């Protein structure tokens, strides 16, 4: 109050997973600007 | 009512007058692989009418001294039809088979054939050699004879070293010339794995062995052909790649 500047999380979280991951049915996609394949290493 | 019967699958149809019922192996129908049992993640193809249908193979002429014949099913159909083309382009295979054996004869002929579906039928080498390196092994063309089929040397042991008298523990049907002129058996897909390669592995064999020999009188028709008809049923394929026939 007499001086102001003296007056002043993480990212992820762990999930309990008992078994290996499953797979869900998908179909063909034809459209633009959605590209799961392109990555930046 | 029970004698007469007609099947149908695909564009093919079979009718029988004198047939005796139908055998459904192990009390289960052919099915598609359930989601729980599946492993490979690709979406399998299900051609239906192009694959599932009756295929007729060349006929065997049954003679008084005939010793019997055998076939391997995901073999005979690998080089024939659209079923054969899917099998060469795909790494994975599953299906059941509806099987029909046909032998006509007059009421003056007599004899009996034993038709049997014997899973994982493994032919054996014939010889007295106990040393594993010099021991005989039964050829390639004797193991997978293809469409033309192969004949037993000594049917009493079924070439497997196993008594034919106990072959009734397998899904089986008699064709007895006085009773019925055809035998029919439906086989669900069985194996230790959900899919398996068609060209490498043979799920089950078929065995037509003339238990009581063929006998008739002079003047009767001598030539008595035997014909087999097989319908791949409820088929599935996966693992697409370039054609490998061998």
């Amino acid at each position: 109050d007499p001086v102001e500047d003296i007056i002043h999380r993480a990212i992820s979280g762990a999930t309990n997973v008992e078994s290996a991951a499953d797979t869900t049915p998908s179909s063909h996609r034809l459209e633009t600007g959605r590209v799961p394949a392109l990555q930046a290493a | 009512s029970d004698r007469v019967a007609q099947l149908t699958v695909g564009n093919s149809s079979i009718t029988t007058q004198e047939a005796a019922n139908i055998v459904l192996a192990y009390g289960e129908w052919p099915e598609y692989c359930p989601d729980t049992d599946a492993t490979a993640v690709d979406k399998p193809t299900r051609p239906d009418v192009s694959v599932n249908r009756f295929y007729t193979l060349d006929s065997k002429m049954w003679q008084e001294n005939s010793t019997g014949w055998y076939w391997k099913f995901p073999d005979v159909l690998n080089k024939t039809g659209v079923f054969g083309q899917n099998a060469q382009f795909h790494y994975l295979y599953r299906s059941g088979f509806c099987l029909h054996v046909q032998c006509n004869a007059s009421k003056f002929h007599q004899g009996a054939l034993l038709v049997a579906v014997i899973p994982e039928f493994v032919i054996a080498g014939r010889g007295s050699n106990t040393k594993p390196n010099e021991a005989p092994h039964p050829g390639f063309t004797t193991t997978f004879p293809g469409t033309t089929g192969a004949t037993f040397h000594d049917p009493y042991v079924l070439d497997s070293g196993v008594p034919l008298s106990q072959a009734l523990i397998y899904p089986h049907q008699w064709v007895n010339l006085r009773t019925n002129n055809c035998a029919t058996v439906i086989v669900p897909y069985i194996n230790a794995v959900p899919f398996d390669s068609a060209i490498n592995h043979s799920n089950f064999g078929l065995v037509v062995v003339p238990v009581s020999p063929l006998k008739y009188s002079s003047g009767a028709t001598t030539a008595i052909p035997i014909t087999i008809t097989i319908a791949p049923l409820n088929s599935e394929f996966g693992g697409l790649r370039q054609a490998v026939s061998q």
